[PDB]
């Protein structure tokens, strides 16, 4: 029809390329702040220039960040613009609309600002109860809190589905009145590979609960129990599968927070693993039928092999008992009891073949 | 021993669930609504069998004697009669009821555990009432007889 | 802007998913089967007066720029035109499409976020194109307009 | 119209305004036995004339509380009588009715009573087994049972809601043949929001079994271990997800007793939490069907292109066989391998649709 | 009818009664061996004549035990031979038979005998890991295993069963082809009262296990820790929930294997608690109708009051822009903005009402 | 015919007799690794004569294992060359078949080479947190691998399954085209019993875990906690659960790694253990019939005597009142109260009846 | 005491359940119609019992009033005119309520609380209007009348 | 080498699966039989051409000798004769097995992976064996003759 259509999809191939530099501009100053705090423990102290050198690239590629999702926000607002049919910008602002901005931008502000800021902290210490105090510094509690970034992978992800931007797809869902929504997109997955998506979320997940536990235990620790990274590793796998702690106790409210979201975790998803393990253990229905016809097969060789007994044990009672002129009781005692025997069994297989027959109608 | 009134009273409460409509007497209906009730598939030659194999009397019905001798013999657990004459249908076709000697020599010759041939030959010649080849049931009932 | 090559090719594929038999058209049958593969029940007259409302040449089948046109409309989020239908067919009666006055001064004073006696009466006011006492749709296109 | 359907309201408002009062006066008692029970710890002694006060405060809102039962339990036997069509009220006293009320009056009619009584205790410490003796007070022990009033909440929720008082439900029920009691409405609440009062209830309950594990430690603790209030929720929440104890188990029977029942209503809540929390993760029958026809779209296309490569397969071996001069044997081998390829692939391919399809059918 | 029939009934009566005798003879040497291990640890020592006294009582119920269980299997191959045909008792001996009626005497044959013997038992506590050493007295090894003379229990619940005995039961199951199994009585009782049979079986579980646990643990403690009946029901309860084991680890392997048991027992039956308490928590056959009723009643005047919104904006954006003549811009965004959301609300009232119709379907 | 399917049926029976040499060979390394490792602890050290012959046994065991591999896979290729209708054996090799010969060649040929070899061990105390040094030896390392080698048990178990060599199954697997893989297999033993094999699996690990676990604790241990070959089954068998640890935690991360192997395989193994235990206590189609039928025959009764009881009340209340000279008013409201009681009765019974009524249709 | 009119409006909304099309009177069809998406299986001559019960104007058709009446009688918990003929009914067989004296003698004999032969002798002298011995549901309502 | 007994026996009793009828033959209707236990739907001509490939007797009926090379052909896990046969019917339109040149020529073009235009070319230039334009399934047997 002209303009339309192609204006719309001129806005969706903007939109999808503002929201890569986003992911690479917040992994940066991840990787650059994960460096500085482990280089800082021992390589240098807080003092040098290498410190400031590394703080001003993630003031830097904050205020690029921050820009970036203004101006993704601002292409949003001409996407609803275009849909909705409106001449005026000021329509689209309905105040959550204004509140998940405003807690974007809070959450993507925070980073470590240069200088050399210290504090006081003090901790309780597990299965001694003795008091620690010691002079930390104020950029641990600014670090921990970028991990908070991590959800612009899920919008990266959504607007570059094959679901979202397929043109017949799209065709469809409107034709059956169907919304194109985050959580659609995060049900098909689960429908498709509901083993796959658990099993990364869960090594992701390891592996940042064990650098964080480290991170924060490894001011009040002077006997390398809780700072070892296989000891948070084993802390945490052992806690996703609620069995315990061990000997390892974290002395800080920070690692106490991350166990009970770890064991949170693991109550939700153990259910779920063993459900999607259960539903791998099945036939389908060709395997089953053969099964099914082979089982009768062997059945009805049971039940002519039990069959053939009674009467054999029959004869033989009926020999040893009139046509001898002595009579031997224990030949006829052990031939009755054998036909007792063949009976039962005849029974039984002919239940069981019966219940098979039965549950296959 | 015998009967005390304690268990007849039992006995006729029992009774009167086949027993409906009163009359003291059950007809093949009344047996196969309470047989098709618990999920079994009724023929009618077969309630016409079961209940002549009992009726001494011969009218067609059950009356409280028959009723009592019937539960008695099937309150068993295993009753021999039964038993082996369900195995000769089980190798039995086309419901004749006549198996030939062909069969049995085969049947006691490789299934089960077998006899020797000299023994199986001796039965098939006792079996076999007239030697025609063709055995029944009524030779099934000579080693039943004592 | 305008549309090139690379969406003219997806349109194209998407409407192949309608069009079968490569006939370069849509039947009332080909548009049939796809909705009813939905899980959708339509009835012939909805397959009709449908096809008939983006249906401009009147030949009653569809092409190419009568889907896109189709497609460009119906992939938008809120169409106000058929919002308000929907509403006026909510409180519609057997399927008429006439409401009289006196019911609307109803629905517009106890429903809702209410509304004052006097605004009512200004929107009664010419809401009645000839004013015999009922409303209907044609009402309705006067107001979007302006 | 016969005095009938005037008066069986006018009861009904009686009734439901009287247990509103009630409500009020046991929270008012509660609070403040919290609010005196804090500050007693520390703040002035027992033998002050502010504990006088808060505890004469107490047995005042007790006394009325009383009055406001006897006078519920009047209406009740009022509106018993007009429904069954009784005209002595002789006839409603039947054994469990008495023992109903008996129970309620002793459960609402313990509290604190204004003095200065004390008594012995002792324990046995948790981890090294070390005898402890203190001097505690009697209002310890008449204090934490107050929590058994929280049964007026559910009368109110039972009496406020729309489906017991309404006309039109009386009467739908009135024909089904249905009564209207407190687990009915229990049940209604667990089919329509199944997560949010699940949501409520672990809460209040964690803060209150929290408060009341605190004050019964703090007597026997000289280390702030288990007589903290964030330690307490620490303790409370992992004892509910049923990991372990860490260094932290009571010296004292009452926190066991509660740490006991966390455990059991834990153990309880966890199946149901898990349950429900699946049934957010499938598609309604509009995506099931829009998402089986994409599958069912890139199906075809998967299978025509895993076809076509034998055809290409079987050219190429044939041209390189019986149509060159001189055989090259490096080229064939590689040829039959990708034929066997494209054969294994096709074969995959059809049975996944051929599987597809058979479980929409 | 010919001597029979009755004869079968009087050998039932028979049968039945001898079952009593040995359950009491069996529960009186049980009672008088919890006595004796109670008094003797600081009541009078070993060498004194209660002791003796108390021990020969327990050596005569045993020999009227195994004489009891004599005659009540002469009496079980008496009624064999009447059920199925058969003259000499020689028949019903087949191995098993002979297996199972050793393995009832040996079980029943274990108990204290008179007189003063001793042993030498050590151990090693638990969290220091030092060795331990005691004079122990032989009458602990015979004394717990008394509790596998419980079985007696099934035994006269399945002879005592109406199902079991019936005139009408037998007839039924004769002529549906029914063997009336001691599992068949159980499966009956989990399918008619699947709480009541697990909460006794808790109950008694519980206390059982506590004492054997602190009769086992007395012996190797000195601190009042393990050997008290209170801590002991805790551990016991807290193994069985699989929460861990606090400061109250066992010493010796008696314990040890007693917890063992506790957790399987547990992990067994925790899922079928929780699987019979999720079926008390939904509505009826007669009130899931009046439930759907109601919410449809209800969903209509949502969605009529959704639709009066809808045409009220519409009418007021067009009386405020097409009519006075002073456009005023404040006020028409405002009612464009509510006409969204009226029609928002609307799609989702018709979405709610369209599957709650479509699921009631 | 013309010598096909002959010759397939020859190279079968060479494929499955050259898989009993390697099971033979490999169990019997296993075993005199295990007596090796005992025994060099305390009966001989690690320059005798003894060790060398040990050790020089499973080298030649290794060589020859080796050398039936390389025999058994180039069998493999041959019956793939007359399956497939190729004629050049290099059409077999595909990547993966080199990968997998190749993995297996790696798993089979590691073992402890003859020599003295020895390595230095440092590890931290649990629950102390004390460091230690020892000077350990090499052959440790090379031994526990050898655990792997129990593949060969699935590939005999595979090849001598009846479903897998039978005419008449491979007709029906032809006739509906089906895989016959180990998957197939593993899924039939777990459809027909799916209690042995979980019973087996089992017990194995236990015993395999505890062996391993105590060899690798029994270096850094002077206490004999986790070096006690029962201490080491209590633990796997407790931390299998998901209860704790107790006062029981390895020094060592090989036993942590065994026991988080341990609790992962529980954590899978305690849903398919209770789901399946819950299919034994059911009732079949017969028993389900006959228990219907009683449960009517019995409320039929029950409801009979409570509309008796209901009719008795009203003659007694009407005799008592109407038809006495003085009247008694302390009778009729006992007489009043028990109607009402049998009205109540009647009603509730009756629902009941209407209810499994109801469901049994 | 008297009713007000905010409960009149709310039993008017409710009466507005069952009266469909704004008729004014409940009909024989919209009665059995609400009664069947309860899940009951309603008969002809059971509703026309039930609407003739109430009916006192004797036109078949239920107005506001009598609605009332109808809702006031059975929101009661016990109606002891209903419960004691049922009762009567549970024993009464082939639909006919004219249950004989032998049958009320053995049923308050040998079930329930076995009352005492002289008292059951009386109850039935006096249960007879006439003494033909066939006990109709007349008996009934006398011993409700005071 | 298959002379051997065990192997002729165990064939003998595969065999018997098929052939309820005693007589060493297989007919139509027990191969219908057994292929409907196992869960598929053979119409008739399908099963008569399945029959009638391996029947090279021409009786319309299988015999033991025919059985075994149906076998021996069946038990093998790739056929190169039939899985090339259904690839070429994936593409087929009303299944008569008449392909045009065009087609060809679009596919081995844009679908799979690709082919240069002088090599498809070449290859449809030998495919037709008159020129028509039009290729039927005897080219297929021509490149797997040798
Ligand atoms: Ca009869
Ligand atoms: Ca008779
Ligand atoms: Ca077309
Ligand atoms: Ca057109
Ligand atoms: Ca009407
Ligand atoms: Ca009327
Ligand atoms: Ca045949
Ligand atoms: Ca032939
Ligand atoms: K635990
Ligand atoms: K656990
Ligand atoms: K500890
Ligand atoms: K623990």
């Amino acid at each position: 029809i002209g303009y339309k259509l192609g204006h719309r999809r001129a806005l969706f191939e903007k939109r999808k390329r503002l929201s890569d530099y986003a992911l690479i501009f917040g992994m940066f100053g991840i990787v650059v702040m994960v460096i500085e705090t482990e280089l800082s423990w021992g390589a240098y102290d807080k003092a040098s220039l290498y410190s400031l050198a590394l703080k001003c690239l993630i003031s830097l590629s904050t205020i690029i960040l921050l820009g970036l999702i203004i101006v993704y926000h601002a292409r949003e607002i001409q996407l609803f613009m275009v849909d909705n049919g409106a001449d005026d910008w000021r329509i689209a602002m309905t105040y959550e609309r204004i509140f998940f901005i405003c807690l974007e931008i809070l959450v993507c502000a925070i980073h470590p600002i240069p200088g050399n800021y210290t504090f006081t902290w003090t901790a309780r210490l597990a299965f001694s109860y003795a008091p620690s105090t010691t002079t930390a510094d104020v950029d641990i509690i600014l670090s921990i809190p970028m991990f908070l970034r991590l959800y612009l992978i899920a919008r990266v992800m959504l607007l570059h589905s094959k679901l979202f931007t397929d043109a017949s797809s799209r065709s469809i869902g409107a034709l059956n009145k169907i919304n194109f929504n985050t959580r659609f997109v995060m049900k098909t997955l689960m429908t498709i590979c509901p083993g796959t998506v658990l099993l990364v979320f869960s090594i992701s997940l390891w592996i940042i609960a064990a650098w964080t536990v480290r991170a924060c235990e490894r001011y009040h620790d002077q006997q390398d129990v809780t700072s070892n990274f296989l000891g948070a590793m084993w802390l945490i796998s052992i806690t996703f599968l609620s069995i315990g702690y061990g000997d390892m106790v974290p002395n800080t409210y920070c690692g106490k927070g991350v166990c009970l979201l770890t064991g949170i975790m693991g109550a939700g998803c153990t259910a779920l693993v063993v459900a999607v393990v259960a539903r791998k253990l099945e036939l389908t229905k060709a395997e089953k039928h053969v099964h099914n016809f082979m089982m009768d097969t062997q059945l009805t060789k049971r039940v002519k092999n039990a069959a053939a007994n009674v009467l054999r044990e029959t004869w033989l009672i009926y020999k040893n008992t009139k046509l001898v002129k002595k009579i031997d009781h224990a030949k006829v005692r052990k031939h009755q009891r054998k036909f007792l025997q063949a009976i039962h069994q005849l029974r039984s297989v002919k239940m069981e073949q019966r219940k098979l027959n039965d549950q296959a109608n | 021993d015998q009967l005390t009134e304690e268990q007849i009273a039992e006995f006729k409460e029992a009774f009167s669930l086949f027993d409906k409509d009163g009359d003291g007497t059950i007809t093949t209906k009344e047996l196969g609504t309470v047989m098709r009730s618990l999920g079994q598939n009724p023929t009618e030659a077969e309630l016409q069998d079961m209940i002549n194999e009992v009726d001494a009397d011969g009218n067609g019905t059950i009356d409280f004697p028959e009723f009592l001798t019937m539960m008695a013999r099937k309150m068993k657990d295993t009753d021999s009669e039964e038993e082996i004459r369900e195995a000769f249908r089980v190798f039995d076709k086309d419901g004749n009821g006549y198996i030939s000697a062909a069969e049995l020599r085969h049947v006691m010759t490789n299934l089960g555990e077998k006899l020797t041939d000299e023994e199986v030959d001796e039965m098939i010649r006792e079996a076999d009432i007239d030697g025609d080849g063709q055995v029944n049931y009524e030779e099934f009932v000579q080693m039943m007889t004592a």
